[PDB]
């Protein structure tokens, strides 16, 4: 649903309510301003028409009416300023309150609620929803009330002057209002139509953009493009249809307006000739009622914007309804004083609310005394991390009761409990500040002496000594600037500065070497005597010196006691220890050069539109002229009929002209967007992996540029030409005709024209909005908001809500003041222009009264000059408001030209190279070194070497991140190494054909990803440029043992799978990845983590096809499960990129090295 | 088309009296707009016509108040109360409502007054005319009333000649009298053949001269 | 004030053509509608033409339509009536007239210019003096005459002493006979005027460029 109206203005103080009341009154005055001017104008032409009697007191009467005009103008100046300022101020203050409350409401939130909610929604929902609320409660409400008052005032003034004419204009007033509203809503910045049309197509893009490396692995660069192109043509067609309808309705509005002119003048002349009404009376009635009925149309976009704001505010109020079930700041919590090391767990059952169907825990009972180093051992999946999280009050347990030193947690304070438990998690995150602040985040008042003692306790001072800015170094995002060991050591320091009572480590020495882990554990025993400690780790070196060792099994703690007790117990831990022992140019036109005819037709119609405002004026003036001259009735009647008929024909010409101009420019614009998007997508696919490595272009640049390139280039060429041509025609010819009829008055008015044009632009731009280009202003605040999400894992040790909230509010302080100032400024400008219109009326007609008094020019001629120039200036401003900006378009087009030129010598579209007819299948690496282009300082390789022969099952064992997938990427022509020599059967890959190597082989990915089609097309993707037989499909499905799961599904080989296979399970998509790779029949086969998520009966049926098909083809398997490693032919072990051991499996098992400690992990 | 007929053609009003002229069309004079366009014009003798009423009841600038126009339907009458001697002349009614515009005609006005006798004076043929073989004797009958009067030429006391030419001025706006001239034209030989030429206004008023040259 | 002076009237043969003009001063010529009206020798007026202020619309009755034409220069302030295919029923006096507000058709009239259409020939007049026999007096006043005779066409101008004598004059209207016109005039002056200072009878016939000043002699 949507919020209530009253809850929208809930955060508004009484001061802001006063602002709203006065702003409403100001808008009502400002709205009643215009029809009164038209009333004065009617009376003024009535005087001018009698001035020449068979000129006396002309200048006097025109002085009187100039005073009237000036007074109305000044009143409107005051009302406009008040109305704008007060509403912008009220909206700004309220939005500041809402941002603060929102950011604070998300802080408490709920444990695991963040995992449920989307990360992108939490960062995006915020800015989008809040900016959408601001627009709805901002000046739009003020303009709505202004329009209402204008409508009522116009109708009242009309009804008072003459009722007969206003009855007819009322009879036609519904259609006028509907037309104005439909015209405006289409014209109300309809960029949402493109995002709606491209919404389907865009999706496909991101799928590709999600996994470019996989799309590189299989031959789908060409196959996806066609799938992208076919999606694109539909949005192209829908857009072309949308442009036809918009222009039809706009032209129909124009026809209706001019038809109302014709009807009003026909009936009004019938009234004037009969003596019922005078001429000025008719002009007053007509223009007042027309303006009112036309402001009813202006009222509508604001109604839509208000509804949209309500819709987006509903969610935010829901967010503040959320309750974490833990009060971080209710000072009603209970705080102990004689805190002593003690842990009590009894009958503890708990499950994750994300997946509540599965029960990990089935009760665990523990009692841990003070100073008792308790280690827990067990394979991954039992919930070591779960107990950790279930220890610092993150979640509450569903069964039992947990206590700490007598009393239970469920009645004491959470924050006081949270500060006293120093915990390091598995993978820590580090705030992107200086390292003095990072290590300061433990507690408030820490001097640099305690800092140094802490870091020296952490033994993380050497790498502090070597780097510059020893306390001022700004660590990069997510610990990317420093190494992992330095990172985990300072994380230990960051925990120790709290001086805790209970210490909880969780995989504290994952990537750490021998001596630093040794000195870390000695420091941990240096500060364990006063505290209770629980340590979780995989290395048994830091475990053997503990107090108590225990073991998880199925969530229940089974084995208890000391080291020797589990030695004589001969359980799983006795099995473990038994086994262990820039440039800017203009080329835009050329991009659209091909579509030369459309523009031509367009240009022509644009000329005619320019000629619609001067021509109007001429006709307009002459009709009034007919009642100024002294003629018999019949002459007045037939001239008036002629000119009214001219109005009708002018409306029809405008209808056809608008239709043609809009149609042709829209057709050319959509064809341009299609061609351009196709070219850019193609070039993105053609680009090298290095181009994808740069983090600017990783997700958002490539996705954004594809939607930003279409919308802009059309504004760069077509809109620019249409608007410049139409304005030049209009203003030029109007000024020329005015020059010829009177030269003094034209110069006088030219002095004032620019103000009227920029006035129209300001008006329309007020309707459109400010676009919120304040990422620079809101930049630090958004950084803080994102880093709170990032460090949400670090929030667990110390919530630090107040610290982040203070940083964020301090960030917001500057935009708030700036925004109040900006609101004042915008009010001043809008008011000045809105008044300058009426001032211009006054001055022009007083100067013209002087002129008529001395017979320098006729009244019809001054009226023609004024009408032409003024109305031309208004139309000029209006037209220049619809055009998009040339600057944005130009910078986009430059980026695009840069994208297309980029060529990383991929050599995928070229045949040239070495093409032998034959091969053997022998690979020889030598002295091969590789450095990532995005990390040029950090080497991950130090010159490995390898020898692979036919059918040689070569295992590659190492730590996580020791150049495992790198050799895959070295083979697959992703990166070409700076140094080294690779001989593929005595044929260097650098001289071969590039696609031939990518054709012969075929691998499985580290993560399985599929495409947005069925599973037949998933497996069919493996083989390209080839007629894919379905017998191979079902044969591969059987060989991968996925046949059963496909034949079990309804619409078996047509079952539509979503993105990345998010419908079916992980093992099944891994198997279908096996099947997809299987149809390649590679002479060289690579497996990377072939059993990451798979059952033990499925691993065998996977490996049987491998074993029967490993013959004849070279096979290279990389995995952590030793099952495929025992049967391998040869085995290579890596350490920081260096080959340490190689040869047969029995040789490495004979000489006990690091591979003996590797294989002997869980066996026995 | 549409014809306009005045009911009286000639009207004789004494000074101080009042009288009315009526102008009846056959078709009703009503424009499409609704206004009715009827105007009354007056032409004094020897003068262009001047506008009197520019719509049935209105009055042009400077028009005296004694003119009063009233018009009902298809019958329209202008009546003057206490008409002065200056206001005599010929009156026309003009109608401009239908596409052919037509005037009425007629409406002569003659102010009644006391009878006057003419100051008669006769003139002898000029030397210049006798030379060319012509002789024309002229008799002016100035400032008399009413219009009806007879002049009789007598040559040598008995010859009542009839080959004369007569012409009437129109009633004079100043004194409401008439004038008229009688010119007896013949040959120089027929004139020389006689001596006495007598002009008699009709107790007639006589004037005469006796010679061919003096 | 409002001054309309029209000119361009002469004698033309039946079926010929002629062009009349009317110059107007004292008002804005381009803001008023202008009409042409015709008066026959039977004292019956008739409407002839009407032109609007811009000159765009032109209205003729169903009696001269297609033969006549009316035009207008607003820059020189001139009104032109072009005539063609004349006839014996066009011999008449033509006025140019102005259009009043409040829907009055003819507010200001011209002086009138005469137009004769026939197959006769121009004939100068014959001015004759007229004085009483031997200058005989009529008491305290004297009446002098003057006689023009046998001219064609009608327009003739007669004054006394270039218009100094204007008080007791009597011009008699012209009588047509045998395709010739005849006109006379009398003036009455005190006895102490005419024998004392001569009186001159000024006569002008523009059709024949004739202009003669005949002194009255005792
Ligand atoms: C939804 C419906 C009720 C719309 C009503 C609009 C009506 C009231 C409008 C539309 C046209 C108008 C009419 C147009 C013409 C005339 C003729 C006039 O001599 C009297 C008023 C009258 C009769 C108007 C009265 C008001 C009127 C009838
Ligand atoms: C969608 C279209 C058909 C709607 C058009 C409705 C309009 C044109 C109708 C509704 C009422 C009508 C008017 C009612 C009364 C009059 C008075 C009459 O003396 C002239 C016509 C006029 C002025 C009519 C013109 C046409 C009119 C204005
Ligand atoms: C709702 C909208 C479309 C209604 C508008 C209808 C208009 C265009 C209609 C209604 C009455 C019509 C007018 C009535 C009479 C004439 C006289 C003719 O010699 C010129 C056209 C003209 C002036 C018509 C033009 C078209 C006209 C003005
Ligand atoms: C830049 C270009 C388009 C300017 C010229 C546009 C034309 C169509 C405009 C400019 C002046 C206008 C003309 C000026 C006045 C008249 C005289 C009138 O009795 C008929 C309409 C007519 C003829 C107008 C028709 C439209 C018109 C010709
Ligand atoms: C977005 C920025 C550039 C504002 C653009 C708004 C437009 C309407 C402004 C900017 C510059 C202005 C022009 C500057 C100079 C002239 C020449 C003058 O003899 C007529 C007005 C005219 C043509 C102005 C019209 C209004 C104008 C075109
Ligand atoms: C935006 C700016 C240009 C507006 C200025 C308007 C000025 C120039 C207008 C407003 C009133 C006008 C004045 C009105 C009366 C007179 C008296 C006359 O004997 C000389 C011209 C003069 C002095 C006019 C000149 C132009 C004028 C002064």
């Amino acid at each position: 649903p949507t919020v209530s109206v009253f809850s929208m203005f809930r955060y508004s103080n009484w001061l802001d309510k006063l602002y709203m009341v006065v702003g409403t009154l100001a808008a009502i005055i400002h709205g009643a301003g215009l029809p009164l001017m038209m009333l004065v104008f009617g009376e003024m032409t009535d005087i001018f028409a009698n001035a020449g009697n068979l000129f006396m007191n002309l200048e006097e009467d025109m002085t009187r009416y100039a005073y009237y005009y000036s007074g109305i103008g000044a009143g409107v100046l005051v009302a406009a300023y008040i109305q704008v300022s007060f509403w912008c101020l009220a909206a700004g203050r309220q939005i500041h309150k809402i941002r603060k409350q929102f950011f604070h409401a998300i802080m408490r939130q709920e444990i695991g609620w963040f995992d449920v909610h989307d990360v992108g929604e939490l960062n995006t929902r915020l800015t989008d929803d809040v900016s959408k609320i601001n627009e709805g409660i901002g000046d739009k409400i003020g303009m709505f009330f202004q329009s209402m008052a204008t409508f009522f005032t116009g109708f009242i003034v009309g009804f008072t002057r003459g009722w007969k004419l206003t009855l007819v204009i009322l009879a036609i007033s519904p259609v006028l209002g509907l037309s104005a509203a439909v015209w405006a809503k289409i014209l109300s910045s309809f960029t949402d139509k493109e995002l709606l049309a491209y919404a389907k197509a865009g999706a496909v893009a991101e799928e590709v953009l999600a996994a470019i490396r996989t799309v590189i692995a299989f031959g789908g660069q060409k196959k996806e493009l066609e799938r992208y192109n076919k999606n694109l043509e539909e949005a192209k067609r829908i857009g072309i249809k949308k442009a036809i309808t918009a222009n039809i309705s706009i032209g129909a509005a124009f026809l209706l307006i001019y038809a109302s002119y014709a009807l009003a003048f026909w009936y009004g002349t019938t009234l004037v000739l009969s003596g019922e009404y005078s001429i000025g009376q008719v002009l007053t009635v007509f223009f007042s009622v027309l303006i009112g009925a036309f402001s009813v149309g202006q009222a509508s976009p604001s109604i839509e914007a208000f509804a949209n704001a309500r819709g987006a505010a509903y969610e935010i109020f829901k967010i503040i309804d959320n309750k974490p079930s833990i009060d971080s700041y209710s000072k009603s919590g209970h705080k102990p004083d004689n805190i002593k090391g003690n842990l009590e767990f009894r009958n503890v059952h708990f499950s994750y609310p994300s997946r509540k169907e599965v029960k990990i825990l089935k009760g665990l009972n523990l009692k841990v005394q003070s100073g008792q180093t308790v280690a827990l051992v067990g394979n991954s999946g039992c919930g070591k991390s779960t107990t950790v999280q279930l220890m610092q009050r993150l979640y509450d347990p569903t069964e039992g009761m947990v206590s700490v030193d007598g009393q239970d947690i469920r009645t004491i304070n959470v924050r006081f409990l949270r500060e006293i438990i120093g915990v390091v998690s598995q993978e820590p995150v580090l705030f992107a500040t200086t390292i003095a602040e990072n290590i300061r985040y433990g507690r408030e008042n820490v001097t640099m002496d305690e800092i140094e003692k802490a870091v020296k306790e952490a033994n993380a001072y050497d790498f502090i000594m070597k780097l510059p800015h020893k306390f001022d170094t700004l660590v990069g995002e997510r610990g990317a600037q420093l190494s992992g060991g330095q990172k985990q050591r300072i994380a230990i320091a960051r925990a120790l500065v709290r001086n805790p009572k209970i210490l909880l480590l969780d995989e504290a020495t994952s990537a750490l070497d021998t001596e630093s882990e040794a000195v870390v554990q000695v420091a941990l025993d240096k500060a364990r005597k006063g505290r209770t400690t629980i340590v979780i780790a995989h290395r048994l070196s830091t475990v053997r010196n503990a107090d108590v060792i225990a073991g998880f099994d199925d969530g229940v703690i089974v084995e208890k006691g000391n080291h020797d007790e589990l030695m004589k117990e001969k359980g799983i831990y006795f099995k473990l220890v038994t086994m262990q022992t820039p440039v800017s140019f203009w080329r835009i036109m050329k991009l659209n050069l091909t579509e030369w005819p459309y523009f031509v037709v367009g240009v022509f119609c644009a000329i005619i539109n320019g000629g619609l405002q001067p021509a109007f004026a001429i006709i307009f003036s002459k009709i009034i002229g007919v009642f100024t001259r002294i003629d018999d009735p019949e002459t007045k009647r037939q001239n008036s009929n002629l000119f009214s008929l001219l109005f009708l024909a002018l409306g029809i010409i405008s209808f056809i002209t608008f239709f043609l101009q809009g149609f042709t420019f829209g057709k050319a614009g959509e064809i341009l967007t299609k061609r351009l998007r196709y070219m850019v997508f193609r070039s993105m696919l053609r680009q090298d992996v290095s181009w994808f490595d740069d983090p600017k272009n990783t997700t958002g640049a490539l996705t954004t540029r594809l939607a930003n390139d279409a919308a802009q280039v059309k504004g760069a060429i077509g809109s620019r030409l249409a608007v410049i041509t139409q304005n030049i025609a209009n203003l030029g010819t109007g000024i020329i005709i005015s020059f010829i009829y009177g030269w003094q008055l034209t110069l006088l008015l030219l002095a004032i024209v620019p103000i009227i044009a920029i006035a129209g632009v300001v008006e329309m731009k007020m309707l459109s909005g400010q676009a919120l280009k304040d990422k620079k202003e809101l930049e630090g605040a958004g950084k803080i908001a994102t880093e709170a999400i990032e460090n949400f894992r670090t929030v667990v040790s110390l919530t630090q809500e107040q610290k982040f909230e203070h940083m964020y509010a301090q960030s917001l302080q500057v935009p708030y003041r700036n925004s109040l100032r900006k609101a004042h400024i915008f009010g001043i400008t809008f008011s000045f222009t809105q008044a300058m219109m009426y001032f211009s009326y006054a001055g022009c007609f007083r100067f013209g009264a002087y002129l008529v008094a001395h017979k320098l020019m006729s009244f019809e001629d001054v009226l023609l000059v004024f009408s032409a120039v003024v109305f031309g200036a208004m139309a000029v401003g209006q037209v220049s408001s619809f055009a998009p900006d040339y600057a944005k378009a130009k910078i986009s087009a430059a980026h695009i030209i840069m994208i297309i030129e980029k060529t990383p010598l991929i050599d995928s579209y070229s045949t040239e190279g070495l093409m032998p007819n034959t091969l053997e299948g022998n690979v020889t690496f030598g002295e091969v070194v590789f450095n990532y282009p995005t990390r040029p300082d950090i080497p991950v390789l130090q010159g490995l070497s390898l020898e692979v022969k036919k059918g040689q099952t070569l295992a590659l064992v190492g730590s996580s991140g020791c150049g495992k997938s790198t050799v895959v990427q070295l083979l697959e022509r992703f990166y070409d190494p700076l140094a080294g020599k690779v001989l593929l059967d005595g044929k260097e890959i650098k001289r071969l054909n590039v696609q031939w190597l990518r054709a012969h082989l075929g691998i499985v990915s580290q993560e399985p990803i599929l495409f947005d089609c069925s599973i037949a097309e998933n497996i069919a993707y493996g083989d390209n440029s080839r007629v894919v037989s379905q017998e191979e499909i079902v044969r591969a499905a059987k060989e991968a043992n996925i046949h059963a799961f496909i034949e079990s599904l309804p619409n078996k080989y047509s079952t539509k799978v979503g993105d990345k296979g998010t419908q079916l399970s992980g093992g099944q998509k891994q198997r279908i990845a096996i099947a997809r790779a299987l149809v390649r029949q590679p002479h060289i086969l690579l497996l990377d983590e072939a059993t990451s998520a798979l059952d033990t009966e499925s691993e065998k049926v996977v490996q049987e096809a491998l074993d029967k098909a490993r013959e004849g083809r070279t096979c290279i398997v990389i995995a952590h499960r030793l099952s495929t490693i025992q049967n391998a032919d040869l085995i290579v072990v890596f350490q920081n990129g260096r080959v340490k051991e190689h040869g047969t499996h029995q040789q490495l098992l004979a000489q006990k090295g690091i591979y003996f400690s590797m294989v002997s992990v869980q066996a026995g | 088309d549409v014809l306009m007929t005045q009911t009286p053609v000639s009207l004789s009003v004494s000074l101080g009296d009042q009288a009315s002229i009526s102008c009846r069309s056959s078709q009703s004079i009503v424009h499409s707009t609704g206004n009715t366009y009827l105007e009354w014009y007056l032409q004094k003798p020897g003068q262009s016509p001047k506008l009197l009423i520019y719509k049935i009841s209105n009055r042009f600038s400077g028009v005296p108040d004694r003119f009063s126009g009233s018009g009902s339907g298809t019958d329209f009458t202008l009546k003057i109360s206490r008409v002065e001697a200056e206001d005599l002349g010929v009156y026309y009614c003009f109608q401009a409502s239908h596409a052919p515009r037509t005037f009425g005609g007629g409406t002569k006005l003659e102010i009644k007054r006391a009878d006057a006798a003419p100051t008669v004076s006769i003139f002898p043929p000029s030397s210049e005319q006798l030379t060319s073989g012509g002789a024309s004797v002229v008799c002016f009958l100035n400032n008399f009333y009413p219009k009806d009067i007879n002049v009789k030429w007598k040559i040598d006391g008995s010859e009542r000649q009839n080959g004369v030419l007569n012409s009437w001025t129109d009633q004079d706006s100043k004194d409401s009298t008439y004038s008229m001239s009688s010119t007896l034209t013949l040959t120089k030989d027929e004139y020389e053949r006689h001596n006495s030429y007598t002009c008699e206004a009709t107790s007639p008023i006589v004037k005469s001269f006796n010679r061919n040259e003096c | 004030e409002v001054i309309l002076v029209e000119s361009g009237g002469g004698l033309v043969k039946p079926g010929g053509s002629l062009k009349l003009s009317c110059a107007a001063s004292g008002f804005t010529f381009s803001s008023y509608t202008m009409s042409w009206v015709r008066q026959t020798p039977e004292k019956r007026l008739e409407w002839v033409a009407t032109i609007s202020s811009g000159g765009g619309n032109t209205y003729y009755p169903d009696s001269v339509k297609g033969r006549f034409t009316i035009s207008r220069d607003n820059a020189k302030n001139n009104l032109y009536l072009q005539m063609s295919s004349l006839r014996s029923e066009d011999t008449a006096l033509y006025y140019c007239a102005r259009y009043y507000r409040y829907e009055a058709w003819f507010a200001s009239w011209g002086q009138g210019t005469l137009v004769t259409v026939s197959a006769a020939k121009t004939t100068a007049p014959s001015v004759y003096p007229l004085a009483p026999v031997c200058g005989d007096t009529t008491g305290s006043s004297v009446t002098l005459g003057c006689l023009v005779k046998g001219y064609f066409p009608e327009p003739v101008t007669l004054t006394w002493n270039s218009g100094s004598l204007s008080s007791g004059v009597h011009t008699f209207p012209a009588v047509l006979q045998s395709d010739l016109y005849t006109l006379s005039s009398s003036v009455t002056v005190t006895s102490s005027t005419w024998p004392s200072q001569s009186i001159t009878c000024n006569v002008a016939h523009p059709a024949s460029s004739t202009k003669v000043d005949k002194k009255i002699e005792p």
